[PDB]
């Protein structure tokens, strides 16, 4: 803002010639000043550079979208830059970045899953995870059962109605805290089991257990905890294939 | 040869037939925009500026 | 896609003769006789119906 | 109505040119700039 | 017959129906003009952008 | 698991193989579309012999 006759108060710019005009006078103070568009050599991150190739290998082995991966790339870059945690294994950090991004996308993947795509022990990933939370000073979120209702039921090819019924069963169970002290997945799988046991799409606990990775006794225990309320835990919009009375015991 | 306006590869055409739908057409075109997080702070978003 | 309402050359109203034209070809009429039973006697108004392809009946197959 | 031609002001064409500058960028036979002696290029589109 | 004066035309004109097509090159897409437009920044040569 | 291969449309490995016109219209597809091209990042690619 300036003019020879007055100190300018406002200077609009134009799409035409591309210049700055001053309406208290029309004077073209600016004159076409504005632009109308308004390996072997690498040493740094030879290992970082390779880590993102390895991030891209590991992250999309499970086919997670690129937006998640990009922040995972940004997360590492950040973790790399501070270098407080520089003396640690890169692949664990990459894997921990990956677990975080899924949570950051509101769709966490289990360490068990994250282990499937990496050599890092769940312990070291958890350890590195903590260090990153401390390193990057950022909070996280709690898990929800329904976030895994989709793919597992998918992996069982279960219809949405069973899938949705399970989610309510799970949801009702946690609101009532019917299963205190338990991981969400084990409780969810038993709900899925109960749900599958409430439909024609029944499956054995071992198959479910095999899909979730949890112990078949842990489901069996979790089932024992939810079974007292098996009938009332179901959603009001449901069509039994087997009476709750006829729900098996184990 | 009528009035010389169709010489050397041209055509004269009826104006009050164009007004009844003759050779009328439409034209579509699409535009893409994608919001993106290029950096950890540089982030885009759809909103009314 | 749909029968025009007016012949491009004369201006005579054609858009009300498509269902009657199909109804005459339905029974036994030849295209030369059905066009005479409707009163189209210039060869510019007969081209209108004789060479019309009705694409609107195939865009009604896609659910809205 | 897009391409222009700079015309120097002389006492032979003062009235016609100020008439042209009365109507700018809206009527077709108009004008879209005034360049005074100082080099000041003012724009008729923004002048109040 | 001539359309302006109603007189007959001495020659006889060859007339009949044919099948024409409308090509894609329309004139709304090929007209453009420049008069003191935006310029580049490094070499200060006229730019379109 | 190894990878993913593109699929030429209307082949024996496409989702449109051996469908009737009542179902081709139900997926918003044209019954007259010939097939024989790939869909890669939205675009439609064709291989030249
Ligand atoms: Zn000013
Ligand atoms: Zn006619």
């Amino acid at each position: 803002v300036t003019c020879p006759n007055h100190p300018d108060a406002i200077l609009v710019e134009d799409y035409r010639a591309g210049d700055m005009i001053c309406p208290e006078c029309g004077l073209v103070v600016g004159d076409r000043v504005i632009d109308v568009g308004s390996r072997t050599m690498s040493s740094s991150d030879r290992a970082m550079m390779n880590a993102f190739k390895e991030i891209t290998t590991m992250a999309d082995r499970i086919n997670l979208p690129r937006n998640i991966v990009d922040r995972t790339n940004n997360l590492f870059k950040q973790v790399y830059e501070q270098k407080s945690l520089k003396g640690r294994a890169n692949d664990a950090i990459a894997s921990a970045c990956l677990y975080i991004a899924c949570r950051q996308e509101g769709v966490p993947r289990t360490f068990k899953e994250i282990c499937a795509v990496s050599r890092i022990s769940k312990k070291e990933i958890g350890r590195c995870f903590k260090l990153i939370l401390k390193a990057l000073e950022t909070s996280v979120d709690l898990i929800t059962t329904g976030d895994f209702m989709s793919r597992f039921c998918s992996n069982l090819c279960l219809p949405k109605q069973v899938q949705m019924a399970a989610t309510h069963i799970a949801r009702k169970a946690v609101e009532l805290d019917l299963v205190p002290g338990r991981s969400p997945i084990s409780v969810a799988a038993a709900a899925i089991y109960m749900a599958s046991q409430a439909s024609a799409e029944k499956r054995t606990q071992k198959e479910i257990g095999d899909i979730a990775g949890v112990a078949d006794v842990t489901i069996r225990q979790s089932y024992r905890l939810i079974y007292p309320r098996a009938p009332d835990l179901f959603p009001t919009d449901f069509k039994f294939d087997t009476p709750v009375d006829k729900l098996p015991q184990l | 040869s009528y009035t010389g306006y169709n010489q050397e590869d041209s055509v004269i055409m009826n104006r009050s037939a164009v007004d009844r739908g003759f050779f009328r057409s439409v034209f579509y075109r699409s535009y893409k925009e994608q919001e993106s997080k290029k950096g950890f702070d540089q982030e885009e978003v759809f909103e009314k500026p | 896609m749909i029968i025009p309402v007016r012949c491009f050359t004369c201006g005579k109203i054609v858009g009300n003769k498509w269902e009657a034209y199909l109804g005459l070809l339905q029974a036994e009429y030849t295209e030369g006789d059905a066009l005479d039973a409707l009163g189209l006697k210039r060869y510019c108004c007969r081209r209108m119906l004789l060479a019309h392809v009705d694409l609107i009946e195939k865009l009604l197959n896609y659910a809205p | 109505a897009n391409m222009t031609f700079a015309e120097i002001v002389t006492p032979f064409n003062i009235d016609r040119l100020q008439e042209l500058v009365r109507r700018g960028n809206s009527q077709y036979p108009g004008a879209k700039y005034i360049i005074r002696d100082n080099g000041d290029r003012i724009d008729l589109r923004f002048h109040p | 017959y001539n359309g302006f004066t109603g007189r007959k035309i001495t020659s006889q004109i060859f007339i009949g129906p044919t099948y024409y097509q409308r090509l894609k090159h329309m004139v709304d897409d090929k007209i453009h003009s420049r008069a003191r437009g935006p310029i580049q920044i490094l070499n200060r040569q006229p730019m379109e952008g | 698991f190894i990878g993913k291969i593109p699929i030429m449309l209307r082949s024996t490995y496409c989702l449109l193989n051996g469908l009737t016109d009542r179902d081709l219209c139900e997926l918003n597809e044209c019954p007259l579309d010939p097939g024989g091209y790939f869909i890669i990042n939205g675009s439609e690619k064709v291989l030249i012999a």
